[PDB]
């Protein structure tokens, strides 16, 4: 089924890579890693959560707190509030770039099970998922 | 058993001896004792070592026994819980050497005047330290070092006036800190670390809202949902979020977090 | 054209408050302060300049609560692999933060809404 | 001996630590809060309660969490059942579930020292905290899950936080939910819940 070095679950190939990159560089890395490759996608309620969980936790072994996953904020804006608390539509915004948290990673605490959004620029290790080659 | 009550359940052998006005450790105690209740007795003196014949003793309870001295000799290797609360110990017994598995240390409501360097030196697995209702005024720098896995710390109701700037230093699992009802007037710059204190009790203290109380002013605005108030009630123990409880000049008046800071840089 | 203690600009009545509270409490207040008001809503650069003045009373570096709240959950998410899901299963999964302006250089900061800060209220009559 | 015999043919005799979490918001009238407490006494009445069997606990929550009964309190069932009936009505504007869980996660179950026994937190909900307090709700239910703590929510009324009830039920298998319409429907469903709770616990290895 899955290529040497990858663990399998539900007819899928998963793999944790200890190579710190930004959310962007990680997805591409996964993409070029295997056909149909992408950052792991986690079915909110399933053994998959646990699976990808142990898969990292029992290997990421480190001082790292996050692991990039495939989910990301899809809106183009820096923040997702189209209107102000007064209804007036947001046009002129002035957000401090390194404050926009539009990419999701797995939190260390609890076992790399809960998700969190971070400043995509951040270099963290990741987990790729791909269908059996 | 002629004196104490025994009961077997799961991995533990529970033997009760409490409320028996015993003056010494009863004889012929079950060999596989897992937890020992010597609570509410007369034991004005007790000798740890006198328990070595009990290799499976994880929890020893001596709470409420008018204990003036604790014999720290011999060695128990599986004991993690020790309750020495409500007794009359003048000084903290150095359990580092005889008590290694010890995870919870309870010597609240005793007559401790201060704590020695290397007080807990040797207490590695320890995760809970309660020192409430004692007479402490200031603590030894680098105290909780041997206890890095520490989860609960209650220095509640004492006489603390200052706090070792880097006291909570290196603690990465502290979920509960109890410092309510003391004589503190200011917190040391960067005293909380970049930790995340789910629960912290700071009410009942005489804070001095001048210019040094801003590191504590901010923190209070940064963790208002972590500021809790402790309150007993004959049949009700509560903990309620209330950052407004922390206030320079106790009672109910001016919350520290509101202190304008005028006249300060 | 604005009651005392406040101010005026482009037909609006702004007012800075040195009271400390989290985003949701700031809005609440702002509203109760004068029918038809909320947190300051910077619509133009020159506007962010006037609010910059009603400040002065706070430490340099600080920020104030402003019109935008919970800016990560209001988002639309997606998986690089196309995996669809149901927004219902995603309960407050993104950080709960609000936006705050820093007078010093008028640059916005998306930070935890829970935190206690000062804020400016505006409205038009 | 403290002893005391079983009141009904249903007398749960298993290894279990059950934490009763009582919604204490004005979402329930002083009069309904009673119906609820009665439910808890009712539930208790059907459990073999002792440190070496079923261990009860009773926390009533609004802003903070009030504990009238601790898991380790060695007291007579009749007594624990007495304290049970005396839980003071609070009726707060807001009663937070994330809070009582935080309290349940860090306080009630900080030490799983009785591993041989099942742990359950009965969460009786009849209101819905503001969305600005649920920022860590899932962290808790997952944390409580890390500790093998099953969470069984019981929603009472058109005000109960159904969103959270359904998530809890989804966090884990055992986490079943009971949605009801009024404090009345409780004694009507007492048996199903308690039979469901008791049956989630292990039997004594001896007996």
């Amino acid at each position: 089924d899955c290529p040497s070095g990858w663990s399998s679950y539900e007819g899928n190939c998963y793999k944790f890579f200890q190579q710190k990159m930004n959310w962007a560089d990680a997805e591409r890395f996964c993409s070029e890693q295997a056909k149909g490759g992408h950052l792991v996608s986690i079915k909110i309620y399933s053994k998959e959560k646990d699976f990808v969980g142990d898969l990292v936790t029992k290997n990421i072994q480190s001082s790292d707190l996050y692991a990039w996953i495939g989910l990301r904020v899809e809106n183009k804006e820096k923040q997702c509030s189209s209107e102000w608390s007064d209804g007036s539509s947001v046009s002129y915004e002035n957000v401090v770039e390194r404050t926009v948290k539009k990419c999701f990673a797995l939190e260390k605490d609890l076992g790399f099970v809960l998700w969190i959004n971070l400043y995509c620029a951040q270099k963290n290790p990741f987990v790729c998922k791909s269908p059996p080659p | 058993h002629p004196i104490c009550e025994v009961s077997k359940v799961a991995s533990h052998l529970e033997v009760n001896c409490d409320k028996r006005q015993l003056t010494a450790l009863p004889p012929d105690l079950p060999k596989d004792t897992t937890i020992l209740h010597l609570s509410e007795n007369l034991l004005y003196t007790f000798s740890l070592a006198t328990l070595m014949p009990y290799t499976r003793l994880t929890q020893l309870n001596l709470d409420r026994c008018e204990l003036t001295k604790l014999q720290v000799d011999g060695t128990l290797p599986v004991l993690g819980t020790l309750d020495l609360s409500h007794n009359q110990l003048q000084s903290l017994p150095l359990l580092g050497q005889t008590l290694p598995a010890l995870t919870v240390l309870d010597v609240s409501f005793n007559r401790l005047t201060s704590l020695p360097l290397g007080a807990l030196r040797g207490l590695g697995e320890l995760q809970e330290l309660y020192l409430k209702g004692n007479e402490l005024k200031t603590l030894p720098p680098g105290l909780l070092t041997p206890t890095p896995k520490l989860e609960k710390l209650s220095l509640a109701n004492n006489q603390l006036t200052e706090l070792p700037a880097g006291l909570l230093n290196g603690l990465e699992n502290l979920d509960t800190l109890l410092l309510q009802e003391n004589s503190l007037y200011t917190i040391p710059k960067g005293f909380f670390g970049s930790h995340l204190l789910p629960f912290a009790f700071l009410h009942g203290n005489p804070w001095l809202c001048n210019c040094e109380i801003l590191y504590f002013r901010r923190w209070l605005q940064d963790n208002a949902e972590n500021v809790y108030v402790w309150k007993q009630g004959v049949d009700v123990k509560a903990m309620t979020s209330n950052v407004a409880s922390v206030q320079c000049d106790n009672s109910d008046k001016f919350p520290v977090y509101k202190y304008p800071g005028k006249g300060c840089p | 054209d604005c009651p005392p203690d406040w101010s005026s600009y482009e037909g609006h009545c702004y007012r800075f408050f040195k009271e400390w509270m989290h985003w949701d409490d700031a809005e609440e207040f702002c509203t109760e302060q004068q029918t038809g008001a909320h947190l300051v809503s910077f619509q133009s650069k020159e506007e962010a300049d006037f609010v910059r003045s009603l400040t002065s009373e706070m430490l340099k570096g600080d920020v104030v609560w402003i019109g935008l709240s919970d800016v990560w959950n209001k988002c639309r998410f997606e998986w690089t692999d196309g995996m669809e899901f149901d927004y219902d299963d995603y309960y407050l999964i993104a950080e709960y933060e609000c936006v705050a302006s820093k007078p010093t250089n008028n640059k916005w900061w998306i930070i935890p809404c829970t935190r206690f800060k000062n804020f400016v209220c505006e409205f038009q009559a | 001996d403290i002893s005391e015999p079983p009141l009904h043919d249903f007398y749960c005799s298993r290894l279990l630590d059950l934490v009763f979490l009582l919604d204490g918001s004005s979402r329930l009238s002083e009069a309904e809060f009673e119906v609820l407490k009665a439910f808890v006494v009712d539930m208790m009445e059907r459990l073999r309660i002792s440190q070496k069997w079923v261990r009860v606990a009773v926390v009533e929550y609004h802003d903070g969490s009030h504990a009238y009964i601790g898991l380790k309190d060695r007291k007579r069932p009749s007594e624990l059942r007495r304290i049970a009936s005396q839980v003071k009505y609070a009726g707060s504007q807001v009663a937070s579930t994330s809070e009582v869980l935080k309290y349940t996660l860090f306080q009630i179950f900080s030490k799983i020292d009785r591993p041989e026994a099942s742990r359950i937190a009965l969460l009786l909900m009849a209101s819905q905290e503001p969305q600005r307090m649920s920022r860590n709700f899932v962290r808790y239910v997952q944390g409580l899950k890390k500790k093998k703590v099953i969470v069984i929510p019981v929603g009472i009324g058109p005000h109960a936080n159904l969103k959270q009830i359904r998530l809890i039920e989804k966090q884990a298998p055992e986490n079943k939910a009971f949605v009801l319409s009024s404090v009345d429907e409780l004694e009507q469903q007492r048996d199903e819940i308690v039979s469901y709770l008791c049956d989630l616990a292990p039997e004594a290895p001896p007996p």
